């Protein structure tokens, strides 16, 4: 009875940590080892976010609120953990201009997670540090290329292959595309007033669509079950009320509200389908690094995979 | 180390038939393209070679396109206008930390090295 699962989707919309979640729950959570292994990422990640504001700073010409972070910036640069380096980044964080910067990520390129992590700097910084299963989860690395990983859930044996969502790695996913049983395609809902990391003319949610419409129609998955997570409601939620939807889509005349605009998004992926008589698009709203709602969502999926599978 | 695993004749093929496995061997490609590059003390044959190195792995229309940021992807770009030595090292960079990062990890616990390195 074993399953081939495709987890597809856009750079940054979530595949990997889905993989993640599946060594958490159906597997048996990590080690404390293992989370000492991603000492080194969270800090990179941390410092790599950091990194992102301040040279955004002098694109978009923001001032700090006080000067003498100027001489921290230039540390940063220079180091880039250890007590000198984060008295600098925490001290650059809590700078008012930095956080007038922080505010108009939109307009370059942050990881999600920066928030998470520079939030909770005095932790992280100590000498004695142990990630957490959420920092694993939080934790950012770019896939290149297809990485299959094998999993047993409680009715269902997976295979399951995770690819990168880059244009540059799109090439690459004919390879697994052969006797595909399911696709979870993954969608951060967060991106619709962002541009794309390989292209910055492209909106990432107009991407995501053009993705969606030509794996949903595509005539290699007319026996796959087409599944569509939206991603990162939890960063959309906290996003919606500040910027508005209309970035993406110009039509909008609805409230910038997080269910409504929820709602919306889902409407215009799922009116993608082109065979919307014989097709189902199965969606799930979905927070990736939210264990329990990850539990949840696949119990769900699963059973969709033996109901339309035997 | 990753910088062994690098520098090493083995070690890159061994490395080389894992990123194959993964679809990722342009990654390391690349990175061995930019360090033969660099040694080109002549600046006509930089000049040439530069628009080589970019046409296949960094290009928007490239065969064995890399995966690196548009802001990487147009510096280098710019860096052409007059191929010197480094006109490779920001594309370099993200594309070492890319392996490094991602797959290197994975490589050391393959059993293509695991049992390298038990004959080891
Ligand atoms: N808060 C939150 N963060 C997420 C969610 N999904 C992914 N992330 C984070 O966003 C980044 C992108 O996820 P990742 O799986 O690496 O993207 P991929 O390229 O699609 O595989 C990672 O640092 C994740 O921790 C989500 O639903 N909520
Ligand atoms: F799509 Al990715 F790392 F950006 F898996
Ligand atoms: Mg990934």
């Amino acid at each position: 009875r074993e399953v081939k699962l495709l987890l597809l989707g856009a750079g940054e919309s979530g595949k990997s940590t889905i993989v993640k979640q599946m060594k958490i729950i159906h597997e048996a959570g990590y080690s404390e080892e293992e989370c000492k292994q991603y000492k080194a990422v969270v800090y990179s990640n941390t410092i790599q976010s950091i990194i992102a504001i301040i040279r955004a700073m002098g694109r978009l010409k923001i001032d700090f609120g006080d000067s003498a972070r100027a001489d921290d910036a230039r540390q940063l640069f220079v180091l880039a953990m250890t007590a000198e380096l984060a008295g600098v980044i925490k001290r650059l964080w809590k700078d008012s201009g930095v956080q007038a910067c922080f505010n108009r990520s939109r307009e370059y390129q942050l990881n999600d997670s920066a928030a998470y992590y520079l939030n909770d700097l005095d932790r992280i910084a100590q000498p004695n540090y142990i990630p957490t299963q959420q920092d694993v989860l939080r934790t950012r690395v770019k896939t290149t290329g297809i990485v299959e990983t094998h999993f047993t859930f409680k009715d269902l044996h997976f295979k399951m292959f995770d690819v990168g969502g880059q244009r540059s790695e799109r090439k690459k996913w004919i390879h697994c595309f052969e006797g595909v049983t399911a696709i979870i395609f993954c969608v951060a809902l967060s991106d619709y007033d962002l541009v794309l990391a390989e292209d910055e003319e492209m909106n990432r949610m107009h991407e995501s669509m053009k993705l969606f419409d030509s794996i949903c129609n595509n005539k290699w998955f007319t026996d796959t079950s087409i599944i569509l997570f939206l991603n990162k409601k939890d960063l959309f939620e906290e996003k919606i009320k500040k910027s508005p939807l209309t970035i993406c889509y110009p039509e909008y005349a609805g409230s910038n509200t997080y269910e409504e605009a929820a709602a919306y998004i889902q409407c215009q992926f799922e009116d993608l389908n082109k065979r919307k008589d014989t097709k189902e698009i199965y969606t799930h709203f979905t927070c990736a690094t939210d264990t329990k709602n990850v539990q949840f969502v696949f119990d769900a999926v699963t059973d969709v995979i033996i109901k339309n599978n035997l | 180390s990753f910088d062994l695993l690098l520098s090493s004749k083995n070690g890159v093929a061994a490395f080389h038939a894992f990123l194959k496995t993964e679809f990722s061997e342009e990654n390391l490609e690349f990175w061995l393209a930019c360090e033969e590059f660099k040694k080109i003390r002549s600046a006509t044959k930089l000049a040439s070679r530069a628009h080589q190195i970019f046409e296949e792995f960094i290009c928007s229309e490239a065969p064995k396109e890399v995966n690196i940021d548009h802001e990487t992807r147009e510096l280098t770009r710019m860096n052409l206008q007059t191929a010197t030595a480094t006109c490779f090292d920001a594309a370099q960079g993200k594309t070492r930390t890319l392996m490094e990062k991602d797959s290197y990890p994975r490589f050391l616990k393959s059993p293509a090295y695991r049992d390298l390195a038990a004959q080891a």
